[PDB]
């Protein structure tokens, strides 16, 4: 399958512009339609608009027009979005799809980019130990409090313990700061034989914190 | 402005048909697409031109569109296709996804596991106390959690956060946090929380004390 | 215009 691999989750200030790219590996831009979508935290999918490298024409949605910018390297078969005059109702994962010309559905779609518009400073994690003070079972987890902007990716055992773990949706405070839970439930004979460390990074932030949850 | 209109939830019992409507107004007219967005996913196509289906997209998956709507139709749901979904169509030059529907696919009712989780001395150093509750592997969703500090109901001073579905289990797990001072914390005992669910006969406290 | 049929089918 042709991948679609987009740039990393940004912060950016309210009117400043944004420019997310697509990076085709292991295909090509060129005869085919690329269009960016959007998606707001909990939201619907927003078709923004699409471009034909090789006809070099774009079409963009009336509400759109004006304001975004999608553009293509042939040398790089890499495609480019440019979103002006940011706004909060901007934040968004934007996502990045290529499709058939002649045909408007979408059968390659990139991971998305986090793309957060706030005034708001950056700022990274604590990581608290979340450990019992329960017959078979145990849970343990870590508490990452006070961040922004999101995201925050948290993994066990540099990843390899993925069966049982649990990452919660991040809540936002009344302080306008980000906390999330990340959980994972063990035999409780486990809690002093086995070691469960949680790693926690941030990127907007350029923080990594290896945390490990004893009882 | 067109407008495509999804019902916002549609549940499935296992191996039954559930069947997603995408209403618009000249609908029939148009060519008809629909796209599979699993939790933290991007989105996958799973039919296109009303009732094509992708390569790598399982028999059980159709489509049709008539008159004012279209629906996508899945035989046999599975744990395997809990997922929002979406429509989408083109009107006055522009590509239009429909309102989107959380499919939720039935299991049995299951209890959730508690446990109560005092603050860290790491972060009682800090000035703040964060008491967490977790409520583990239960369906359905509906659950609630009940903050009791020295047997006072507390209010205000907790939130919530709840996963999607799970892949595999179908269940889903509750987070609650309960953030005092390190002053109000230290003036009190018995922290609890107090959960109630469809698969409880009673509700289940989970406590500890404080120091 | 029929540029607009790059993006899109007519059914």
């Amino acid at each position: 399958q042709v991948t679609l691999k987009e740039s990393g989750a940004e912060v950016k200030k309210p009117g400043s512009s944004v420019k997310v790219s697509c990076e085709a590996s292991g295909g090509t831009l060129s005869n085919y339609v690329i269009t960016w979508v959007r998606q707001a935290p909990g939201q619907g999918l927003e078709w923004m608009g699409g471009f034909i490298p090789t006809f070099r024409t774009a079409m963009y949605a009336q509400g759109f027009q004006g304001r975004v910018t999608i553009t293509a390297d042939e040398s790089t078969s890499i495609a480019y979005m440019e979103l002006t005059n940011l706004r909060s109702e901007d934040t968004a994962v934007y996502y990045c799809a290529r499709g058939p010309l002649s045909r408007g559905y979408y059968d390659y779609w990139g991971q998305g980019t986090l793309v957060t518009v706030s005034s708001a400073s950056t700022k990274g994690p604590s990581v608290f130990p979340l450990a019992p003070s329960s017959g078979g079972t145990a849970a343990l987890g870590c508490l990452v409090k006070d961040y922004f902007p999101e995201p925050v990716t948290v993994s066990w055992n540099s990843g390899a313990l993925t069966s049982g773990v649990h990452t919660f949706p991040a809540v936002l405070q009344s302080s306008g700061l980000y906390s999330l839970s990340s959980v994972v439930t063990v035999p409780s004979s486990s809690l002093g034989t086995q070691t469960y460390i949680c790693n926690v990074n941030h990127k907007p932030s350029n923080t990594k914190v290896d945390k490990k949850a004893e009882p | 402005s067109y407008v495509l209109t999804q019902p916002p939830s549609v549940s499935v019992s296992p191996g039954q048909t559930a069947r997603i409507t995408c209403s618009g107004d000249k609908l029939g007219d148009k060519y008809a697409s629909w796209y599979q967005q699993k939790p933290g996913q991007s989105p996958v196509l799973v039919i296109y031109q009303d009732n094509k289906r992708p390569s790598e997209i399982p028999a059980r998956f159709s489509g049709s569109n008539s008159g004012n709507t279209a629906t996508l139709t899945i035989s046999g749901a599975q744990a395997m296709d809990e997922a929002d979904y979406y429509c989408q169509a083109w009107d006055s030059n522009t590509g239009v996804f429909g309102t989107g529907t959380k499919l939720t696919v039935l299991r049995t009712v299951a209890a959730p596991s508690v446990f109560i989780f005092p603050p860290s001395d790491e972060q009682l150093k800090s000035g703040t106390a964060s008491v967490v509750c977790l409520l583990n592997n239960f369906y359905p969703r509906e659950a609630k959690v009940q903050w009791k500090v020295d047997n006072a109901l507390q209010s205000g001073n907790s939130q919530e956060s709840v996963t999607e579905q799970d892949s595999k289990d179908s269940t889903y797990s509750l987070s609650s946090t309960l953030t005092l001072s390190k002053a109000d914390y230290e003036k009190h005992k018995v922290y609890a929380c107090e959960v109630t669910h469809q698969g409880l006969s009673s509700p289940v406290t989970k406590s500890f004390n404080r120091g | 215009g029929w540029l607009a049929g790059l993006f899109y089918q007519h059914k």
